[PDB]
């Protein structure tokens, strides 16, 4: 319905010894609580990540954008994780080397026009090296405010 | 085997309205984006408009010359797509296609909102917007000749003279005779009327026993003709 | 070819390779998709995006893209590739609307010459009884698809009354056409003969009918 819901509790720092699935369940958790996705959303993102990985080997901060099928989404939402230390995602391009991910953009979008808008915003944002480093030092409020400003465009 | 079947096309006066239908089977219609496309007579494909899916609240977009006048809707419970056309113009005339529509966006190189492509298509339904009144054909027998055919065979046929608008369909012996028949594309005469011919090649030995009848249907004038063709 | 411009027409010898192009400012931001179409038949999605080919599409079809140009290369053109080809994309960078190119007619110079069959029918008795009269000349199975049709009243040429279709492709990739000469019953009964004269590649067949 064109809007993207992004709330202050959709931004979190994660503990160190978290696996890939741990991350995915933790980022999907506030989306589930808010009723923005089906209740077993994490399972679908996990299963999708295994066959179609979402790691982007960009420098200096590795990124992933895990997601699943739009038919599991109820309202557009985005969920953001900051990793204490890298966790490998497989490379979205089919390179053998894993991606040491520090920043995770979980996407729960059901509108095609919002999907493409967000993907394009992410490609731009991850090439802003100052901004990507900032994400590793800012707290949750500064991350939310920072992303909110840049996303609000549409 | 995806199936798309358009219907509703016909003769309309300029200023008039018309409602097209698109029957759809063989895929997930309820989630499919659906596009209407048209081909004016002798020209190319022209994008008319497109309706999205549930994730997009079923939004619709229209080609510039068509906005306000045309309406694209759908009833998912019966897998039907519709196109409502009002205040029709000459240049709205054409073959109207419906098409299951896919969406593409390449992450590294793409630009919002990506691109839409058309993976499945129906056969179309013909719209004629015009001042002229419908006219039914006159059907004439083309008597059997062996002059241009091979040995023990003859050609005979039907002349479907002066009808408007297209289309006409011709069968033979109510569909029982299908091999050897060639129905030629209509000519558009300097009168605005069409004429086509249909011929079948048959064994010369059968001419005295086997009766031959062409079945001409001109739906726009609600005219059906069964014409006996006999030896001369 | 408004926002997206295609070559009007291109030809290619059977077996050889041809690239057709699609040009417009929106292609600087958007990929194009490609469609084949023949008269009387539904279009067919050949290619789309960066490098996607639907299954069932022969691998001799390949798209690419550069600057404001999208292109479809056909590597080793077959006879059945003789058709119209259409490109499609956004009408504008960032637009939710879509648009087609004006289309390219691709002629495949295929098989050698094939001479036309010419069948000429006289006015039926029924048509004369309705005070009209129509001679019907049917032409088929010729190649290439160009032909000249003249009509004669006796040995004199006939200008008016004549309507002739543009040639159309059969299911066997040869062509068909038809020509009608419309006249009054008086004109039909007035002359000794009428002839339909068909010329194809410097060769002529003439068929004559007479009142009898
Ligand atoms: C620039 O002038 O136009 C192209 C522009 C992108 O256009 P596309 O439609 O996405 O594809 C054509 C390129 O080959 C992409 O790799 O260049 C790439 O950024």
């Amino acid at each position: 319905m064109q809007g993207i819901h992004f709330r202050r509790h959709y931004v979190r720092h994660l503990p160190k010894e978290v696996s890939q699935n741990d991350i995915i369940k933790a980022l999907a958790s506030p989306l589930i609580n808010d009723g923005m996705v089906v209740s077993d959303f994490a399972d679908h993102v996990i299963t999708r990540e295994q066959n179609f990985p979402t790691g982007l080997p960009v420098e200096p901060v590795g990124v992933a954008i895990p997601h699943t099928d739009s038919k599991y989404v109820r309202q557009n939402a985005i969920s953001v994780g900051i990793l204490a230390e890298p966790v490998n995602f497989e490379d979205a391009g089919g390179e053998p080397d894993p991606v040491p991910v520090r920043v995770v953009f979980m996407l729960a979008l059901g509108n095609w026009f919002d999907i493409t808008n967000v993907l394009w915003w992410i490609k731009a944002v991850i090439q802003d090296e100052d901004f990507m480093q900032q994400l590793l030092v800012m707290n949750d409020d500064e991350i939310y405010q920072s992303i909110y400003t840049r996303i609000s465009e549409l | 085997e995806v199936q798309l079947v358009e219907s509703g096309g016909g003769l309309v006066k300029p200023g008039g309205s018309l409602r097209l239908s698109c029957s759809a089977s063989g895929f997930d219609f309820d989630n499919a984006w659906m596009t209407w496309v048209r081909q004016p007579p002798g020209k190319g494909l022209e994008w008319v408009g497109r309706i999205t899916g549930p994730g997009e609240g079923w939004s619709v977009d229209y080609a510039a010359p068509v906005e306000g006048r045309f309406t694209i809707s759908r009833l998912n419970s019966i897998n039907f797509l519709y196109l409502e056309m009002n205040n029709l113009r000459m240049e709205d005339s054409g073959l109207y296609f419906c098409a299951r529509t896919g969406k593409y966006y390449d992450f590294w190189s793409g630009y919002p909102p990506g691109e839409e492509y058309f993976q499945d298509w129906g056969r179309g339904t013909l719209v004629t917007v015009s001042s002229a009144s419908t006219k039914g054909p006159s059907v004439f027998p083309l008597a059997p000749s062996s002059k241009s055919t091979s040995g023990g065979t003859a050609a005979l046929g039907c002349l479907v003279k002066d009808y408007f608008p297209e289309p006409v369909t011709v069968s033979w012996n109510s569909g029982a005779l299908t091999s050897g028949v060639h129905t030629f594309p209509a000519v558009l005469q300097s009168s605005g009327l069409y004429s086509l011919s249909s011929v079948v090649t048959v064994p010369s030995s059968s001419l005295g026993t086997q009766t031959y009848i062409c079945n001409v249907n001109h739906k726009p004038s609600n005219t059906k003709v069964d014409k006996r063709v006999e030896p001369k | 070819s408004y926002e997206l411009t295609q070559e009007t027409g291109v030809s290619v010898a059977l077996g050889r390779t041809v690239t057709i192009t699609c040009r417009g400012d929106s292609l600087r931001s958007h990929y194009a998709s490609w469609y084949q179409k023949k008269p009387g038949q539904a279009p067919i999605l050949l290619f789309y995006g960066k490098n996607n080919r639907p299954s069932g599409v022969p691998d001799r079809f390949s798209g690419s893209a550069s600057g404001n140009r999208a292109s479809l290369t056909i590597s080793g053109a077959q006879a059945e590739d003789d058709a119209e080809y259409y490109c499609s994309s956004r009408d504008k960078s960032g637009s939710r609307l879509s648009v087609f190119g004006g289309g390219t007619k691709l002629t495949v110079l295929s098989q050698p010459k094939a001479a036309p069959s010419v069948t000429l029918f006289p006015p039926s008795s029924e048509e004369l009884q309705a005070n009209k009269a129509t001679l019907v000349c049917l032409i088929s199975d010729f190649y290439p698809g160009a032909v000249t049709v003249a009509w004669k009243a006796d040995s004199s040429p006939v200008k008016a009354g004549v309507e002739t279709t543009t040639p159309s492709k059969q299911s066997n990739n040869k062509y068909a056409a038809s020509s009608y000469l419309s006249l009054t019953p008086e004109q039909w009964k007035s002359h000794r003969s009428y002839s339909c004269q068909v010329t194809h590649e410097g060769s002529t067949v003439e068929k004559t009918v007479a009142p009898t």
